[PDB]
């Protein structure tokens, strides 16, 4: 039963990616939601018997995997509290993004590729989720990288999306290079790959930072955070997919499963993303960058809680999977936006006639970002923010962090719906069958119940705060929410013009590393061995 | 250009392909063409529903014998109903259900 | 198949090969002006 | 192991009788029914003799030929890739060729005996220097340099087996012997120095690869390079661990620079076949680092290494020479939207380039766990050094893939029924060995 | 300890006995062997049969030693899954023999330039006992932090 | 042949003419910043290397005081 | 202009009298450009504008030699540390000058 | 058309270079004669020569190599004047 939900979205896979010509463009519009419907179904009953009613189970697929002298390891699936939480959120967003690409993806070539793509890319991440030891979880995180790889390149034609392919996968090369170092280690010190044995109570400093190299490179962190703008070249179903759950959550994911990190390097990386982030969102005008910006804020926001309390590894995954649904919503939402209209642009948006479901979709989704009371990700991060006081830098960090994230919603949300109308007088349509209507449906459920389930056990356990500190919380963000509204100037032209360049992290790769890398390349082989060692 | 006479054994264009595109309708792919809708689609996606739920009993089957619950269940759980190795329940307090 | 058997044969046949050679390279000179070194060689000298 | 080198014997026997027009078709059955005596040979090797599988000797210390674990594994590859390489390639002076340069490189990794070693693997010296040498197709300046450094090595190890054989009184490997001699060791490790290419005697590969045939590129990427780990496994750790004991930090350095700058001189490339051939260059440094550690990991994930590079690269240079074929070109910079022009041949050339970066569904990924973990029990930086490094290779196979993908082309290069049935072979050994089948 | 010409002689005439005695009888595992020649050689190429004979059964020890890891692992797997969140009380002693069995795989062959495996960070332990005990009998400061008494699950 | 150097121009009008150029002199880096870049990024790589040796020479250090306080202690008595 | 030369029922034969240009597997060759030719000539013959300058020495020097002298440098200290770690003596390496002889650690002994 | 190498200097100038080697060429027996009798009696009088480091007879054998000028490059150069 366990098995049954990979089994699916691997066969989804396999049968649109190598017999989509027998089935066709419709096809894999029934093939790949039926699969992971079923899947759904299957997750749901993994979450209720491994969460709720305590119940986890281990499936060894076969042995000896790899079998080298003492070097052991075998295919084996662990599916403990944080894997059921993870593959149900996973599921379920796959299933809605499945459900949206029958009508968006209708107008492009390849559409039962693209099925194949995201139903094995699901699949890697409910297998790099539910590994019972490193070397499954190594799997699954090559699997979302390559899959990664042939999704944002999508577009073979646009140098831009090949580059971003490229961006990303150098980039997740280094992170995963850290990572195998310190699976290496552990399995050195401690006997095993499995997570079992693989407690530690006292590790070297060097096993910790080469955990966090490696975390910070999936999920976006500063000086690894440069693939996840350029990812916006990939169409918008990959962008939700990516974004919400798959590719930026592993490195929360990993960071959870093995507690070796360290307090004082993941609270100052953290926060020092989220503002970061927040600022970046501040600047740009494509609407899919905003939100992308964003979500590396709520990166941040999560990185920075593990350093807080013991509750701080609940709280992050608390938050993980209560902003897996929102921003994929949002992420929906914008790429109907932007084929109703023809354009990626904020300014030349505004007030149309529309369907009543995607702008209520769209405004709630934008109100949990903001943190608007008495929703499911107003708790996630109000169980952030109160608890990071202790940390005073950390929080007062996160408080402006909350304050930015505010003000790009709010001028979003403004921009898209309250604003006149912008763009130019053509006949633009986008008309939205019932199975749209059902994607976003799905993520309405999701973010109803995640409101009566919650998000984490200490959710609502008393932190012993004053009341004036508990809710500022509310008040900064309301704060923002006006100052957006009413789309003041809050920074000067020069940090403005600072921040949509991103910080120049790109460009100082671009003049001095690149060059660098290709001056070594230039030295060791034009000077070298096709110079000083070849003959005339 | 007078269409090569191979043009007769090639299939149209789809009524999913937009009439502007032009595409060339020779090359193979295994994932299928610019815009597919074949005849006979609903039969091969008949036959592919067949193959995925025969794989996912085989599945059932090998996953049911290598599923193994170490530990007493907190409360009653739906894989009872097909698997008879879950251990039987213990409640909070330590109870046997 | 005794393997056993097998691999003592070979490896005798290797050792005996090795032998053979140190034996055959023990050569003192065989010059005719080297009565010396040779002095117990049975020879008879036409000249 | 009689019936696998009296098959070997067999094949470059069968050219002198046959037809001349039924060459191709025999020389392809002799290559399927040397496989198969390859497998039997596989059937009768009892794991229950851990130190050697099979010893035949034939009246003489050279005639001792002996399969063991990195021998058995490199003999079943040669056996595996060897038809590819016969259907690849046309004419009845052309297979003598490759039938005579697979008999000799097939009986080399068999050997026993030192100078037979010697004498079966240089045996294919002008076969190469004409090979790579040919009319029109062909450079005489690769096979110069590929001829004169194989020249150098092998009369450096020939050497160091004439004073073996003076002061042991035999060089072969069955009888235990052990030197402290640097000379000697350095006589031996000279030739593993120059034939796995490691910097700075690695530029007789490249030339010797984009001027060789197809056929003749997959066998030397295939098993050629191997034949280095044969020799030092049977021929170098046994007599002379004193010396990579004592070398050590030299021999790292040698081989992580190799890697580095084999890197680096990969992304100043324009051809196809340059691209790969100096990819294998920076894969032979760890096999090579593995292996010298003498450890139980080391010799095991370097041969497993072997096995995955000799199932990759093959089918990297098998892919590279249809697409020549097709297009008559082999500078990316020309080569543009393959990803529509060519589905089929572009699945299975980001399969395999995918295979070349060492993905988890890959045997390389199995192997290079094994390597590293190897060099991590030699210590931790060693393995952190390789690790980093490896970021090289994804740039530029990156940077290849992304000009190969899109772009604008009018011509339609796929591949035919004859290309697919070339390389199905190596995808399903890729899968098989990828799932764990090692 | 001197090995004289003739008693190394007389060990070469011995150990041909015993490989005429293996001889006579066949045997399916002669390349399994149970015990290994005693031997007092300087090196042991010196004797061929001896040298063979006793790697054969080094490497059927280290087979073992595999095997035996593999089956520690599992319980200790199983102990971990069974318990709960008393796992780390249960299962130490466990993880202890399974860490164990590990560090004598690996460390039996580790080879002419590998380091000594240290699972549970039991030589690290004690090299800071040591460290301390001086530091505190001579009265210096230590700047290494002091031996803990879990380090892992185990060890 | 070869293929035709002439260019097409029917939509340059739509989209812009060809006429401007990049101002890339398209050369590398300079060897005087290049050695500064390459022995300022090259130890941030190797970020572990110097982590093991300032362990080490502390470890070194201490052993060697802990000897010599020792020697002292055991020259008096 | 152009003709079908490939025949599937095997009854193929090569028309090189045929009016019409055969469509074989020359039809698909890429047409190739003058300029990129010479490219490709002067890149792969680079070594004819080799010119030994100090500059060029410098950067040979500055990164090849250094990072070979930084890998030894690293190994060396590699082995002392495993050395230590071991509890081996001082190992005579070949350039190290030791008045060990130790080399290869005896299995036997315990260290 | 292909691309080649460049040739460096001028055609007639480089044909001007090569002609300097058509010079009277004298028979190669007059050294040879020299070379045979100045050898026989210096392999006579090596016998008698002392017993020299291999350091130094390595370094008498480089500045040998040094200083060996071909025949060619003479008889490219020769002129007959002071
Ligand atoms: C690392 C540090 C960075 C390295 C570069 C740093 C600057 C290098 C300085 C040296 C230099 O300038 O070289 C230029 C110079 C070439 O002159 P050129 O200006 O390029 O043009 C002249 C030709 O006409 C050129 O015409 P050509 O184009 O036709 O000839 C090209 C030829 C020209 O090449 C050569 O002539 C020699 C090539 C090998 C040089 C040997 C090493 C020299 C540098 C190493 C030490 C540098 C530290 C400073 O290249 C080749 O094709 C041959 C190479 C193929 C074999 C590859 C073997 C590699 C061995 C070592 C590689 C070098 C290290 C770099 C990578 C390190 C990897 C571990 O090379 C030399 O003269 C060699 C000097 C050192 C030779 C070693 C000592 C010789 C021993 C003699 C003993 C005497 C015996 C006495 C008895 C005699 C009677 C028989
Ligand atoms: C009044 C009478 C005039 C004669 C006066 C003397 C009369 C004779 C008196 C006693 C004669 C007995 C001793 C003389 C030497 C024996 C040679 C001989 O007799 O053969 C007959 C010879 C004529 O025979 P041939 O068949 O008509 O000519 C053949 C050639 O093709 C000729 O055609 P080619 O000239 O057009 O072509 C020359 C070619 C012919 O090739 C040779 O010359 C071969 C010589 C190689 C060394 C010879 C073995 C050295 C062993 C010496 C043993 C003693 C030391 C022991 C330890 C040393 C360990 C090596 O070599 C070359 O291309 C020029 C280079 C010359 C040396 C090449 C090696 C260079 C290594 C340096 C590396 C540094 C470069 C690094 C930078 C590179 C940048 C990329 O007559 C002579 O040449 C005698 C001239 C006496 C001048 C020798 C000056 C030094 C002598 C001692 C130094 C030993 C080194 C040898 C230097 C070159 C000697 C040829
Ligand atoms: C883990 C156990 C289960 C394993 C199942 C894995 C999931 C499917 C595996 C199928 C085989 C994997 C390798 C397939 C061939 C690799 C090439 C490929 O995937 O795509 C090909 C062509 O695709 C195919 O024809 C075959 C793909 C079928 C299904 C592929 C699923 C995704 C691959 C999984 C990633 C492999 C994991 C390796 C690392 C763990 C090229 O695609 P593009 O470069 O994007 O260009 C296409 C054209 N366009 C520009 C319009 C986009
Ligand atoms: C042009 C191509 C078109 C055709 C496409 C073909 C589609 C291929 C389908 C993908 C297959 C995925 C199956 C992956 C499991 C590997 C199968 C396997 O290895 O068989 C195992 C048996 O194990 C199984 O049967 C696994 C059950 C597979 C079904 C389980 C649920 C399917 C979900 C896929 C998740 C797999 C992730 C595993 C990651 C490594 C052999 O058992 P042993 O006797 O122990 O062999 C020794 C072990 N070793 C191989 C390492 C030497
Ligand atoms: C006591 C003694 C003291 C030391 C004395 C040293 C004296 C010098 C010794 C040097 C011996 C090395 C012999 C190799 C010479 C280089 C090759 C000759 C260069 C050459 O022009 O060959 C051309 C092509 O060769 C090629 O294309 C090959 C490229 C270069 C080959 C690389 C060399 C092999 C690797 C070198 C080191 C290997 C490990 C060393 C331990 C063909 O010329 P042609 O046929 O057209 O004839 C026309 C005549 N101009
Ligand atoms: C400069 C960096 C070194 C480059 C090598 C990089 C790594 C290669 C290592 C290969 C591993 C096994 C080889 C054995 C030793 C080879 C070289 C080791 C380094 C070395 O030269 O040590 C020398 C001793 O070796 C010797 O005395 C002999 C050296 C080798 C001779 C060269 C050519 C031999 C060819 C012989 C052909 C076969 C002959 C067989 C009879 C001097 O070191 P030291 O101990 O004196 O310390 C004095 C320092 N203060
Ligand atoms: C003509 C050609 C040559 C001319 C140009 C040469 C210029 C290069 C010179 C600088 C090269 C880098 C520095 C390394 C050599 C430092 C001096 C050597 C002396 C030495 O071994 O000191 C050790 C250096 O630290 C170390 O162990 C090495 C630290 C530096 C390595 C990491 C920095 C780069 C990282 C990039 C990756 C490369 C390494 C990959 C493994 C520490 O002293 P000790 O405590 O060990 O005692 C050993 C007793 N002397």
């Amino acid at each position: 039963m366990f098995l049954l939900a990979v089994y699916f979205l691997f066969f989804s896979a396999i049968a649109n990616g190598f017999f989509g010509r027998y089935l066709g463009v419709r096809g894999s519009q029934l093939l790949g939601p039926s699969a992971l419907f079923l899947a759904l179904l299957c997750s749901g009953t993994i979450f209720y018997e491994v969460c709720i009613q305590g119940c986890s189970t281990n499936i060894k697929l076969f042995e000896n995997f790899v079998y080298s002298n003492e070097l052991n390891v075998s295919a084996s699936f662990l599916y403990d509290p944080l894997a059921a939480t993870m593959t149900l959120t996973v599921v379920w967003i796959s299933c809605a993004v499945h459900a949206y690409q029958n009508l968006y993806m209708r107008g492009d070539g390849s559409q039962t590729l693209f099925t194949s793509y995201l139903s094995a890319f699901t699949g890697f991440m409910l297998i790099l989720v539910a590994g019972q030891n490193l070397v499954m979880l190594f799997i699954g995180w090559e699997g979302i990288g390559v899959c990664s790889y042939l999704l944002i390149g999508y577009y073979g034609s646009r140098v831009s999306a090949v580059k971003s392919a490229n961006k990303s996968l150098i980039v997740n090369k280094i992170s995963d290079g850290f990572l195998l170092g310190s699976m290496l280690y552990l399995w050195f010190y401690t006997g095993s790959f499995s997570y079992c044995s693989l407690a530690t109570f006292q590790i070297p400093d060097v096993v910790s930072i080469l955990v966090l190299l490696g975390a910070i490179g999936k999920s976006s962190q500063l000086f690894f955070h440069v693939w996840l703008a350029d990812a916006m070249e990939g169409p918008t179903p990959v962008s939700a997919l990516i974004h919400a759950a798959t590719l930026v959550t592993a490195g929360i994911y990993v960071l959870c499963k093995l507690n070796l990190h360290s307090q004082s390097a993941v609270g100052i990386l953290g926060a020092a993303t989220a503002l970061m982030g927040g600022l970046f969102g501040l600047a740009a005008n494509d609407l899919k960058r905003v939100i992308a910006f964003s979500t590396c804020s709520q990166l941040g926001y999560m990185m920075a809680v593990l350093s807080t309390c013991d509750d701080g590894a609940d709280f992050a995954m608390g938050h993980l999977v209560s902003h897996a649904g929102f921003k994929a919503t949002l992420f929906l939402s914008a790429g109907l936006s932007i084929a109703k209209e023809n354009n990626n642009f904020l300014n030349r948006y505004g007030s149309r006639q529309g369907s009543p479901t995607l702008s209520f979709a769209t405004t709630i989704a934008s109100l949990n970002l903001l943190g608007f009371p008495e929703l499911g990700g107003f708790y996630s991060k109000e169980s952030i923010l109160n608890n990071a006081y202790i940390n005073q830098g950390v929080s007062i960090i996160l408080t402006l962090a909350t304050f930015l994230t505010a003000f790009y919603t709010s001028k979003v949300l403004a921009q898209l719906y309250l604003f006149p109308y912008g763009n130019g007088r053509q006949q633009k349509s986008f008309d939205i069958d019932a199975t749209t209507l059902i994607c976003f449906g799905l993520l309405l459920s999701e973010m109803l119940l995640r409101i009566f389930t919650g998000s984490s056990l200490s959710q609502n356990m008393t932190t012993n705060l004053p009341a004036h500190i508990k809710n500022l919380p509310f008040w900064v963000a309301l704060s923002g929410a006006l100052s957006g509204l009413a789309t003041t100037n809050l920074f000067s032209s020069n940090f403005m013009r600072f921040f949509g360049n991103r910080g120049g992290f790109d460009v100082f790769y671009a003049r001095k590393c690149s060059n660098v890398f290709y001056h070594n390349a230039y030295v060791s082989y034009t000077l070298l061995d096709r110079g000083f060692l070849k003959l005339y | 250009v007078p269409e090569p006479p191979y043009a007769k054994y090639l299939a149209n264009k789809s009524h999913y392909c937009p009439p502007d595109f032009h595409y060339s309708r020779e090359i193979y792919a295994p994932y299928g063409g610019y815009f597919n809708d074949p005849k006979g689609w609903r039969t091969n996606t008949a036959i592919a529903t067949l193959v995925m739920l025969a794989g996912a009993y085989a599945v059932f089957c090998f996953g049911n014998a290598r599923e193994e619950r170490l530990r007493a269940p907190k409360g009653w759980i739906p894989s009872q109903l097909w698997n008879d190795n879950v251990p039987t329940p213990v409640d909070y307090r330590g109870k046997v259900l | 198949v005794d393997s056993q058997a097998e691999w003592y044969a070979e490896y005798d046949k290797l050792e005996k090969a090795r032998q053979k050679r140190r034996i055959w390279k023990w050569r003192d000179s065989d010059s005719r002006d080297e009565y010396a070194i040779n002095a117990e060689e049975p020879v008879i000298y036409i000249r | 192991m009689s019936l696998y080198l009296f098959m070997l014997f067999l094949q470059p026997l069968s050219l002198s009788f046959v037809s001349r027009s039924f060459s191709k078709i025999s020389s392809l059955m002799m290559s399927f029914a040397t496989l198969w005596s390859a497998v039997y040979m596989w059937f009768t090797s009892n794991g229950a003799n851990q130190t050697f599988y099979q010893v035949v000797s034939w009246g003489s210390d050279w005639s001792t030929f002996g399969v063991c674990y990195t021998s058995l594994y490199i003999s079943l590859l040669c056996a595996f890739i060897f038809p590819i390489c016969v259907i690849l390639v046309q004419g009845y002076r052309a297979l003598s060729i490759l039938i005579c340069i697979q008999t000799a490189v097939s009986l080399s990794i068999v050997s026993l005996h030192m100078l037979a070693f010697y004498a079966l693997f240089e045996s294919s010296l002008l076969l190469f220097f004409i090979l790579i040498g040919r009319r029109k197709y062909g450079s005489l300046s690769a096979a110069y340099n590929i001829s004169i450094y194989t020249f150098i090595s092998a009369l450096g190890f020939l050497i160091s087996a004439f004073w073996l054989n003076w002061s042991f009184g035999s060089v072969c490997a069955l009888l235990p012997n052990e030197e402290a001699n640097s000379f000697v060791a350095f006589g031996i490790f000279i030739l593993l120095w120059v034939k796995a290419p490691l910097v700075p005697f690695h530029l007789w590969l490249p030339e010797a690869h984009v001027y060789a045939p197809t056929a003749g590129s997959v066998l030397l990427a295939g098993v050629l390079l191997k034949i280095s780990i044969v020799g030092l496994h049977v021929f170098f750790l046994p007599i002379c661990a004193s010396s990579i004991v004592k070398a050590f930090p030299l021999i790292l350095s040698i081989c992580l620079g190799s890697f580095i700058f084999s890197s680096f001189s990969t992304l100043k490339q324009i051809d196809l076949k340059k691209i790969v051939a100096y990819s294998s260059i920076s894969h032979m440094a760890i096999v090579f680092l593995s292996s010298a550690t003498n450890s139980g990991l080391g010799i095991q994930g370097a041969v497993l290494y072997c096995i995955a590079h000799g199932l990759i690269s093959p089918g990297l240079f098998l892919l590279v020479g249809i697409l020549y074929k097709n297009t008559n070109t082999k500078l990316v910079f020309y080569l543009r939207g393959l990803s529509q022009q060519a589905p089929v041949w572009w699945s299975v050339w980001v399969f395999f380039m995918l295979g070349n970066l060492a993905f988890p569904l890959f045997p390389n990924f199995i192997a290079e766990v094994v390597c590293l973990s190897a060099l991590f029990k030699n210590h931790e930086l060693y393995a952190y050094a390789f690790i980093f490094f490896s970021f090289v290779g994804t740039v530029y196979s990156s940077t290849v893939l992304g000009r190969l993908k899109g772009g604008v082309s009018s011509q339609c290069v796929d591949a035919s029924r004859l290309d697919v049935i070339s390389w199905n072979p190596l995808v399903l050994a890729t899968v098989v060995t990828g799932i764990g089948y090692m | 300890t001197t090995a004289t010409i003739e008693e190394r002689r007389a060990f070469h005439k011995e150990v041909l006995d015993i490989v005429q005695s293996k001889l006579a009888n066949k045997n399916s595992e002669w390349a399994r062997p149970e015990e290994p020649i005693l031997h007092n050689l300087k090196s042991e190429k010196e004797e061929p049969h001896v040298y063979y004979h006793n790697n054969n059964f080094r490497v059927t020890r280290q087979l073992i030693h595999f095997e035996k890891t593999k089956i520690f692992e599992d319980e200790l797997d199983k102990c971990m899954r069974t318990h709960g969140e008393a796992k780390y009380r249960k299962c130490q002693e466990i993880a202890k023999r399974f860490q164990a069995s590990c560090r004598v795989a690996s460390n039996l062959e580790r080879g002419p330039n590998a380091r000594k495996r240290d699972v549970g960070f039991i030589y690290q332990n004690n090299k800071l006992r040591e460290l301390e005990k001086d530091a505190k009998e001579l009265g210096l400061n230590n700047p290494f932090p002091p031996s803990s008494p879990r380090t892992t699950i185990g060890y | 042949n070869y293929a035709s150097l002439k260019a097409d121009t029917s939509m340059d009008h739509v989209f812009g003419d060809s006429t401007n150029k990049l101002n890339y002199d398209f050369q590398l880096m300079s060897s005087k910043e290049a050695f500064f870049w390459n022995y300022t990024l090259y130890p941030i790589v190797g970020f572990p290397i110097f982590l093991y040796l300032y362990q080490f020479n502390k470890l070194e250090n201490f052993e060697a005081e802990i000897a010599a306080a020792k020697a002292a202690k055991a020259a008096s008595e | 202009s152009s003709r079908i030369a490939g025949d599937t029922t095997g009854k193929y034969t090569p028309n090189i009298f045929s009016p019409e240009t055969p469509m074989d597997r020359s039809f698909s060759h890429v047409p190739k450009n003058p300029f990129w030719e010479a490219w490709v000539f002067r890149r792969d013959n680079i070594q004819r504008e080799f010119v030994w300058t100090w500059q060029t020495i410098f950067d040979l020097a500055t990164f090849v030699g250094g990072l070979y002298v930084a890998m030894y440098a690293t190994a060396s200290f590699c082995s002392r540390q495993n050395d230590k770690r071991n509890g081996y003596p001082e190992r005579n390496y070949y350039f190290s000058d030791s008045k060990s002889n130790f080399v290869i650690p005896d299995e036997r002994e315990f260290y | 058309d292909e691309p080649k190498h460049q040739i460096p200097g001028n055609a007639l100038d480089n044909w001007a270079f090569l002609r300097t080697y058509a010079k009277p060429l004298p028979d190669m027996i007059h050294y040879y004669y020299y070379v045979y009798l100045f050898g026989f009696f210096f392999v006579y009088k090596v016998a008698d020569f002392p017993e020299y480091s291999p350091r130094v007879l390595v370094m008498a054998a480089l500045i040998g190599s040094l200083f060996y000028v071909r025949r060619d490059w003479v008889h490219r150069e020769f002129k007959d004047s002071p």
